[PDB]
């Protein structure tokens, strides 16, 4: 009742994010693992695994996301909220 | 030439400051969305008055420092890859271009609106901006037509497969239609070149034409809507019949500024290939740059590597499509030749010419080529 995985989340900045989770964990939990190490609040943040954009109650299993799985990060319009 | 239609351009009636005064109010930390929505309830007969910009908690009596640090701070920002607007241009990482995929932020046309807007204000006002583009988007900005050449600054690894396809036989070898690749986010969507086009294959007898087809698809036409609501935001400060007096290469001075080059920077962070820092060629070539004026030499940096463009840190940090690429020249080439550059290398490939006036005379020919 607890199992680990590495995936990684690309920004546009072309760097790479490397993070360790469970693939029982949200999406939500995923961009506040973000936010710890980046700086960047969740609600900021959009995750989007092959083409589809991923919601905050969801966790990476529902989205077929497996070991060394690649993220793209993308952030929001200021003002957009 | 620059100098006549800068004064003509600034003598034009559309450019005169109107009466009055527009105030622009912004707090630092979020200088982006404040400057948004300062911007765009404005009209742009607003927008022309004199401008007056204060930051929340600041005082603001040095009205000149004030509004170069708006423009520095604002373009940065707004130009921000992670925001999907803009991103970096194939041969460097501070040259920019417009995200293909920009749309994953549904509300970005009207952000676009807002750059062309931010672009126009800083030349309809006299401040520079941080704003330094790839060769084609300056081209389209004047409506001009691009070439598979602008292709390199866009899309460097694409530019050189068409080129390897344009000098050798694909028959046999790739399987390909007039259908290109469109990519989001780790997902693949196909789109048609020409009607039914991945049904289309080609071939050695019509590659030209896909080739041709690709290059502006990429371009021009996948950027379209972007590109429309950018130019609606800086056309509206900025008369498109008055831009188009200057040249691609005089719009990005007109609007990043001239910057003053330490030549002495340059010199050191310089590598030789085939020749030595001693030979008469070389000095030959450090005469001319030194002798010519900021204009001359911002105009052989963009022939060299696509940007006038200098790192913060200088010379050192110069950039290459495939990381650090300091400025490089190599002995390559005949005399009957004129220089040729490669952007992606920052490298010029200089001829070993015998006398001094036809070198200076070769490179000025090579440089000033469009």
């Amino acid at each position: 009742h607890h199992h680990h995985m590495q995936i990684f989340v690309k920004t546009p900045t072309r760097k790479s994010i490397s993070l360790e989770v469970e693939p029982s964990d949200t999406i939500e939990n995923v961009k506040a693992k973000i936010q710890d190490k980046e700086g960047i609040p969740p609600d900021q943040q959009r995750l989007i695994f092959a083409g589809k954009q991923l919601e905050d109650g969801r966790t990476l299993s529902d989205y077929n996301i497996q070991k060394e799985s690649t993220l793209h990060l993308v952030l929001r319009l200021p003002g957009t909220i | 030439d620059f100098r006549r239609k800068v004064i003509y351009f600034r003598s034009q009636p559309a450019l005169r400051i109107l009466p009055g005064q527009c105030h622009i109010k912004v707090r630092r930390k979020n200088i982006f969305e404040d400057a948004y929505q300062e911007i765009m309830r404005q009209t742009p007969e607003d927008l022309k008055k004199r401008l007056m910009i204060k930051f929340d908690g600041e005082e603001g009596l040095d009205y000149g420092g004030v509004s170069r640090e708006f423009f520095f701070l604002l373009s940065h920002e707004m130009f921000n890859p992670f925001y999907c607007l803009f991103e970096y241009s194939a041969y460097d990482n501070y040259t920019i271009q417009i995200n293909p995929n920009s749309g994953i932020n549904p509300e970005h046309l009207n952000y676009f609106k807002f750059i062309g807007r931010v672009v126009g204000l800083g030349v309809f006002h006299r401040r520079f901006l941080d704003a330094f583009f790839v060769g084609a988007l300056y081209k389209m900005m004047l409506r001009k037509k691009v070439v598979l050449q602008d292709m390199e600054g866009v899309d460097a690894e694409v530019y050189n497969s068409l080129n390897w396809m344009l000098e050798n036989s694909i028959d046999g070898v790739l399987d390909l239609t007039f259908s290109a690749d469109d990519e989001r986010f780790g997902e693949v969507v196909t789109v048609d070149l020409k009607p039914d086009g991945r049904n289309i294959e080609v071939t050695d007898g019509n590659k030209k034409e896909y080739v041709e087809l690709y290059t502006q698809w990429r371009i021009v036409d996948r950027v379209q809507e972007q590109f429309k609501a950018f130019m609606d935001g800086f056309n509206e400060l900025i008369p498109e019949d008055l831009v188009t007096v200057f040249d691609e290469r005089e719009l990005e001075l007109l609007i990043g500024g001239i910057a003053e080059i330490d030549i002495e920077d340059w010199k050191k962070h310089t590598d030789y290939r085939g020749y030595q820092e001693s030979d008469e060629v070389i000095q030959w070539f450090w005469k001319c740059v030194s002798e010519w004026d900021n204009e001359q030499r911002a105009r052989l940096l963009q022939f060299t590597t696509g940007t006038s463009r200098i790192p913060v840190n200088g010379f050192k940090d110069l950039q290459g499509s495939d990381g650090p690429r300091r400025f490089t020249i190599e002995k390559a080439g005949e005399v009957q030749q004129l220089p040729k550059s490669h952007t992606c290398f920052n490298r010029v490939d200089l001829p070993q010419y015998v006398d001094y006036d036809s070198m200076k005379q070769k490179l000025t020919l090579a440089v000033e080529e469009t």
